[PDB]
């Protein structure tokens, strides 16, 4: 065999 | 011999549904009740962009040996996995389906499958983990180009197709598709935000990027050119066979845990190819972090025997910095690595600052006379900027690692520093807050340090404590040092 549990794909939700 | 669609499903999940007070997560960490109420061959909805519907492809591409490793899958997943690599790929391209079954509990969940037309099985006798698992599938392959994917999949119209295209035009390109997702709690298939791409920190787990805005200005031009990644998470991706003999395979001395994106993804860009999303190939996955891997904590020690190999052959120097973030990895027994350097010799690979400059120069090298740097974290939360600027106050915020606003260092000259300002004691008082202000080398309002093993950081000169109690009524403060929550802080690395 299995993979690591993967990160669903997001980000903050505020500009830098 | 049997055609896939003649497959009984029912009779295969069988005796393996949730029992009514069973968790449902246990199996796997998603929802198997919710995954065994769908069809093997359930629709899922066109995610591709328009345009890539206008694209036809030669009946002569090379066809591929997919290669699909498991440990105690659910069975509807499985199932599901298989029967979407064969509806939805043209079958002269699916040479074979290879389950490399490492050692799951019940070999039927594999046997079974067996029976379906294309379905080969290996069961390892031990449990080898993903890396080796996939050595063994390679080399039972027949075709000429191999396709890994996850056991919890499912593929999308023409995902295929786009993927051996780009290998067939150029061996030394290995290739993924955009990763949709399964949710893992209601099974629905939807798609992510195009402007993300693969990525990592110093820790050296995957995460996923926000494309910067040149990415995001180059995308908007051709939403489906390939899209060349500094990372892939190890999961799904198509590479010539005889490339990936050529390259080393995998490092069979890898273990189970983690580190799949790794070794891998470094030495291909370093040894002279290249990594590329092809945003006309979907292929769904059930992503199963709430959280992505967060440090200090377990992590660093239960992945650092394969992150350490990968590190300790190609990162040079920079793997100190991935010791500055996981200080628990120094010392973690690794195995001998002589062979796989010999690898990196034999191939004439470019050094890891090559890779950073060229492939990733996104990632944030720290300055050479830094003290610490990173984020400054207090729980799950992060010394934020809150996008003020010089004569605002600074706050807490949830770490989003995604730098930005939460990105800081401890200077050579002891500031607390992003981009041009300056954590600054404007006000002695204790309960004042904090302002960020222009950088000055001399002054003595912005000096900081860490104390207590580095966790907590204090205004040097003083008995002041960086401090969030203050932080609903305005932002951070400086406090009387104390044995408060409130005022422990960490940079991510120590230097
Ligand atoms: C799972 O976690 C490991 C930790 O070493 C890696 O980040 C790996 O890339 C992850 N796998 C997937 C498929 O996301
Ligand atoms: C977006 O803004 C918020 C505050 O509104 C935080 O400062 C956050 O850290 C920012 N995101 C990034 C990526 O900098």
């Amino acid at each position: 065999a299995g993979t690591t549990p993967s990160p669903v794909p997001t980000t903050s939700t505020t500009s830098a | 011999k049997v055609r896939w669609p003649d497959f009984n499903q029912e009779a295969y999940v069988g005796g393996t549904m949730v029992r009514s007070g069973q968790d449902p997560y246990a199996r796997n960490k998603f929802n198997q009740v919710e995954s065994d109420k769908l069809r093997m061959d359930r629709a899922i909805p066109d995610t591709r962009h328009d345009q890539c519907q206008r694209k036809q492809w030669r009946v002569d591409l090379p066809a591929t040996s997919v290669v699909i490793t498991f440990h105690n899958e659910a069975r509807s997943a499985l199932l599901r996995t298989v029967v979407s690599v064969l509806k939805k790929s043209p079958p002269h391209l699916i040479k074979e389906i290879i389950l490399v079954d490492d050692y799951s509990n019940d070999p039927e969940d594999g046997a079974l499958l067996g029976k379906i037309e294309k379905v080969r099985v290996l069961r390892n006798d031990r449990r080898e983990g993903l890396m080796r698992s996939r050595v063994r599938g390679a080399d039972a392959a027949q075709a000429k180009v191999l396709t890994f994917l996850d056991s919890h999949c499912e593929c999308n119209e023409h995902w295929l197709e786009p993927l051996l295209e780009r290998v067939a035009e150029d061996r030394t390109r290995v290739v993924s598709p955009i990763i949709d997702v399964i949710n893992m709690d209601n099974f629905q298939y939807v798609g992510a935000s195009a402007d993300l791409k693969g990525g990592f920190d110093w820790n050296l787990v995957f995460k996923w990027d926000y494309m910067t805005p040149e990415q995001r200005r180059s995308r908007q031009g051709n939403p489906v050119a390939p899209i060349k990644t500094p990372m892939i998470a190890g999961g799904l991706f198509v590479m010539d066979k005889f490339y990936f003999e050529e390259l080393g395979k995998y490092d069979m001395m890898m273990d189970v845990w983690g580190g799949e994106n790794l070794e891998i993804s470094f030495r291909v860009w370093q040894c002279g190819g290249s990594l590329e999303i092809i945003p006309c190939s979907r292929v769904g996955h059930v992503f199963r972090k709430q959280h992505p891997y967060t440090f200090p904590g377990g992590s660093g020690t239960v992945f650092a025997r394969n992150t350490r190999r990968a590190a300790e052959v190609w990162m040079d120097e920079y793997k100190n910095f991935y010791y500055a973030a996981v200080p628990s990895a120094r010392n973690v027994p690794y195995g001998n690595i002589q062979s796989r350097l010999e690898l990196r010799k034999k191939l004439s690979c470019k050094p890891f600052k090559w890779y950073l400059e060229n492939v990733y120069p996104e990632l944030r090298v720290p300055d050479h006379q830094d003290i610490a740097f990173g984020a400054l974290q207090q729980g799950t939360n992060c010394l934020d900027t809150l996008g003020h600027f010089a004569d605002g106050v600074v706050g807490v915020y949830e770490c989003h690692n995604a730098g930005g606003n939460q990105e800081w260092a401890l200077t050579k000259e002891k500031s607390v520093k992003h981009m041009d300002l300056c954590l600054t004691v404007v006000d002695r008082a204790p309960g004042s807050l904090i302002k960020l202000q222009g950088c000055r080398e001399d002054d003595s309002r912005q000096k900081w340090e860490q104390i207590e093993g580095n966790s907590k950081l204090r205004h040097v000169g003083s008995n002041l404590c960086l401090d969030s109690r203050t932080a609903k009524s305005g932002g951070l403060s400086v406090e009387v040092c104390g044995p408060a929550l409130s005022q422990q802080w960490k940079f991510t690395l120590n230097l």
